[PDB]
């Protein structure tokens, strides 16, 4: 029944910058709100409460401010772990709720992949159907698009690309657009390669 | 000093299922807990949060006509039951201290999948400065896996679930090894899930 | 506002309890003496043992005599978000027909639906539809007449005009 | 024995709305608020707002009625945060060789809360309506400087919550505490 409602909606910055996230209530708080970090899987950690102080086992990099309704999070300056999905708290009255969860990236130096492929597996083969996988790892931006040409035809059919979050210190990423086929189209060929984007264009590879 | 808790796991819709949470070897006489929930993916919905003598309970929108928490101060032990369920509460339930006007002890929480479907055991598939892989199919969530039984911490970077197309989920996992350990050490991945009950 | 409300102000230590303390007017007490009441929940409530003093140091009242008391509730919990005689009564059934007082006629000059102005109503001169003899000439006769129910139709008469 | 209310009187306008009226002490009704109840059926519901007018009081209401039958009537009657009064404190006074003062508090659970200490030293031959009122955030002992060496000294204490999301009384003075040379 209270509107509480941060922004931006996500913030990507490189490292030892400054940062800021404001969360917006639809009511008074006078000061009784707090600041929530979360990575994925892992459970949420308090990062700053009262709206203005610092949890123990917390740096000092971090501040937080604001009074009312219009509060804030500053960050003087950035590490490569600060990644996380960062979430504000109510607590002025019930029922209580929490900000739409803003998420940061960080803006890393361009890196190049070092594609693989892997085959499938004859037992995998003798239950049923197959599959044919293809990732990069330790690389930036995410924003790469994937073409799996097997025997030099598009693949537009099911393809499954999944994504993990980025690394602590090395802030990579690394996807895994995964190909899939029965075990009696898969000898219906024999080549089977993909393409990369950002030389630029690469590929990867016939039994 | 670190809480933990336990109960929930797939269930056809409509159907109840009770959840069990524990404090541990704090000094606590004697401060309040909340239940929070975390959905799929997506943002934190709060749900519910007792009180002391069991006096005061809250709930929120769906919740009300549904869910009943308790109190249980004896021996330290916050409870929740929820009866109609459906999936809209397909979700994970964190446990969380209040201490005063926000939290601070938390807990792992557990996955509360409604849904209406058993769990046929997966096949893990292998894949063959070098790399290796062990990959999954058919995974209700979630599923861990352990490479060398946490030897390999370096060099892994494994991937989160992947439902299918008919379909279930699959997931992927790989790691990274030169030309030069072709073949010197046994890389192997130790997987665990309790809903398939495999290892 | 009544004063056991406007006299009552609770405050705390946040920790360990709850120290309250109001006041009742003497005048009251012989009438009927009243209880501090405490909710616990909507469906159930709870009484709280209470006792005389002989102060008043937080609230105030223009009366001549209170009896000023000091209630101690314990507690175990305390957060920011947190807010907190004898049977009387009379019952009467009441039909909306049997119970009708029309309104008063306004402005002989008068689902749904007289005496001279000297002279006193003591004993007036008595008067179907809203329109010498009765009066000598040269002589004031005050307008006094209202609006009541027919007999052959239940309640009392309009105000008078 | 009789403070209750008497001649529940009331009359409908004859078009939509009820009106009823009851009389009752004023001395009873300054301790208690009262409401009159209603059942359009054998609901219930209350009307507002309630009219009030030299032993007694008339009390009056005008109940809106759009229809029904035999009616049921009927006549019937704080946030912890920002109230805080802590408890007094307790003061000793040390001088060391020069005099330095100290008190101590009840250990609250949530050890984070600011502690805002009001504290005054007097002369015997003086008020404390103008005395040395020094302040203080969060402490249990203060230092006091040098002083006239045979002149008797009273001290006094006093303890708040004064943060922001909070808020209260303060606390009631500590036992003055004396001392000379
Ligand atoms: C009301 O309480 C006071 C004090 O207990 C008592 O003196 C007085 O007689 C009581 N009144 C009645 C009507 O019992
Ligand atoms: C009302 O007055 C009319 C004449 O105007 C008369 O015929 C009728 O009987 C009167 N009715 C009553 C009840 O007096």
């Amino acid at each position: 029944d209270i509107q509480m409602t941060q922004s931006p909606s996500s913030v990507s910055a490189s490292v030892g910058d400054r940062v800021t996230i404001t969360c917006r209530a639809s009511q008074g708080i006078s000061s009784w709100l707090a600041w929530y970090q979360q990575k994925p899987g892992k459970a949420p950690k308090l990062l700053i409460y009262a709206a203005s102080s610092l949890q123990s086992g917390v740096p000092s990099r971090f501040s937080g401010s604001g009074s009312g309704t219009d509060f804030t999070l500053t960050i003087s300056s950035l590490q490569p772990e600060d990644f996380a999905t960062y979430y504000c708290q109510q607590a002025n009255s019930f029922p209580i709720t929490f900000g739409q969860g803003t998420r940061l990236e960080i803006k890393r130096t361009v890196a190049a992949p070092s594609v693989f492929i892997f085959p499938p597996s004859d037992e995998q083969l003798k239950s049923g159907t197959a599959s044919v996988v293809c990732l990069l790892n330790n690389f930036y931006p995410r924003e790469a698009k994937v073409q799996w040409k097997v025997d030099n035809a598009l693949q537009s059919g099911n393809s499954q690309e999944s994504v993990t979050e980025q690394d602590s210190k090395d802030s990579t990423y690394s996807l895994s657009s995964t190909l899939t086929l029965s075990k009696a189209d898969y000898e219906k060929h024999k080549v089977y390669a993909c393409e990369v984007t950002h030389s630029s264009p690469v590929t990867k590879s016939n039994r | 000093v670190q809480l933990l808790e336990s109960g929930g796991g797939l269930v056809q819709p409509g159907g109840s299922l009770r959840l069990s949470c524990a404090a541990s070897g704090f000094t606590f006489p004697w401060y309040r807990v909340h239940w929070v929930r975390q959905a799929p993916g997506k943002g934190l919905e709060w749900v519910s949060s007792i009180r002391s003598s069991g006096g005061f309970p809250y709930y929120n929108y769906k919740v009300k006509g549904r869910f009943t928490i308790s109190r249980d101060n004896s021996k330290n032990t916050l409870y929740l039951q929820m009866n109609s369920l459906r999936a809209e509460d397909t979700a994970v339930y964190y446990c969380a201290r209040f201490y005063d006007s926000f939290f601070d002890i938390w807990g792992q929480g557990t996955m509360v999948t409604v849904s209406s479907a058993s769990t046929k055991g997966p096949s893990v598939f292998p894949l063959a400065t070098a790399a290796l892989g062990c990959l999954v199919k058919d995974y209700p969530e979630p599923v861990t896996v352990s490479w060398n039984s946490g030897a390999l911490t370096s060099g892994v970077h494994t991937f989160p679930a992947v439902l299918q197309s008919s379909g279930l989920y699959s997931l992927s996992s790989v790691v990274t090894v030169p030309s030069s350990s072709l073949g010197t050490k046994t890389y192997t991945c130790n997987v665990d899930h309790k809903p398939s009950n495999t290892k | 506002e009544t004063i056991p409300l406007q006299t009552l102000r609770c405050y705390n230590d946040y920790t360990s309890h709850i120290t309250c303390r109001w006041a009742d007017t003497q005048d009251a007490q012989r009438l009927v003496n009243v209880t501090l009441i405490r909710r616990v929940n909507e469906d159930l409530l709870e009484p709280v043992s209470c006792d005389l003093s002989d102060d008043m140091p937080w609230s105030a009242c223009p009366h001549p005599r209170c009896v000023p008391r000091r209630c101690v509730i314990p507690c175990q919990s305390f957060v920011v978000t947190d807010v907190d005689d004898r049977p009387l009564g009379t019952r009467l059934t009441v039909t909306l027909t049997q119970h009708v007082q029309p309104p008063e006629p306004r402005d002989l000059t008068w689902l749904s639906p007289y005496k001279r102005l000297q002279d006193s109503w003591e004993d007036a001169a008595i008067l179907n539809t809203s329109q010498p003899e009765h009066l000598m000439p040269s002589s004031t006769y005050v307008a006094r007449v209202r609006t009541r129910l027919a007999p052959g139709s239940s309640g009392r008469p309009s105000k008078w005009s | 024995d009789e403070a209750q209310p008497q001649n529940l009187e009331c009359f409908f306008d004859g078009a939509a709305v009820l009106s009823c009226s009851w009389e009752v002490r004023k001395e009873v009704a300054s301790s208690v608020s009262f409401g009159l109840f209603y059942k359009p059926s054998p609901g219930e519901e209350e009307c507002s707002p309630v009219l009030r007018e030299s032993l007694h009081t008339r009390h009056h209401c005008q109940i809106p009625v759009p229809d029904h039958g035999q009616y049921i009537v009927s006549v019937q009657p704080i946030k912890s945060s920002v109230n805080i009064q802590m408890a007094p404190p307790s003061l000793q006074v040390t001088k060391d060789g020069s005099y330095s003062l100290r008190w101590e508090t009840m250990k609250m659970r949530y050890e984070h809360i600011d502690h805002t200490f009001e504290i005054q030293y007097r002369k015997d031959t003086a008020t404390w309506k103008d005395s040395k009122t020094e302040t203080l955030q969060n402490a249990h002992s203060m230092a006091l400087p040098a002083l006239e060496p045979s002149t008797r000294y009273w001290a006094r204490v006093r303890v708040r919550t004064s943060r922001t999301g909070y808020n209260g009384i303060w606390s009631e003075w500590s036992e003055a505490r004396s001392w000379d040379t």
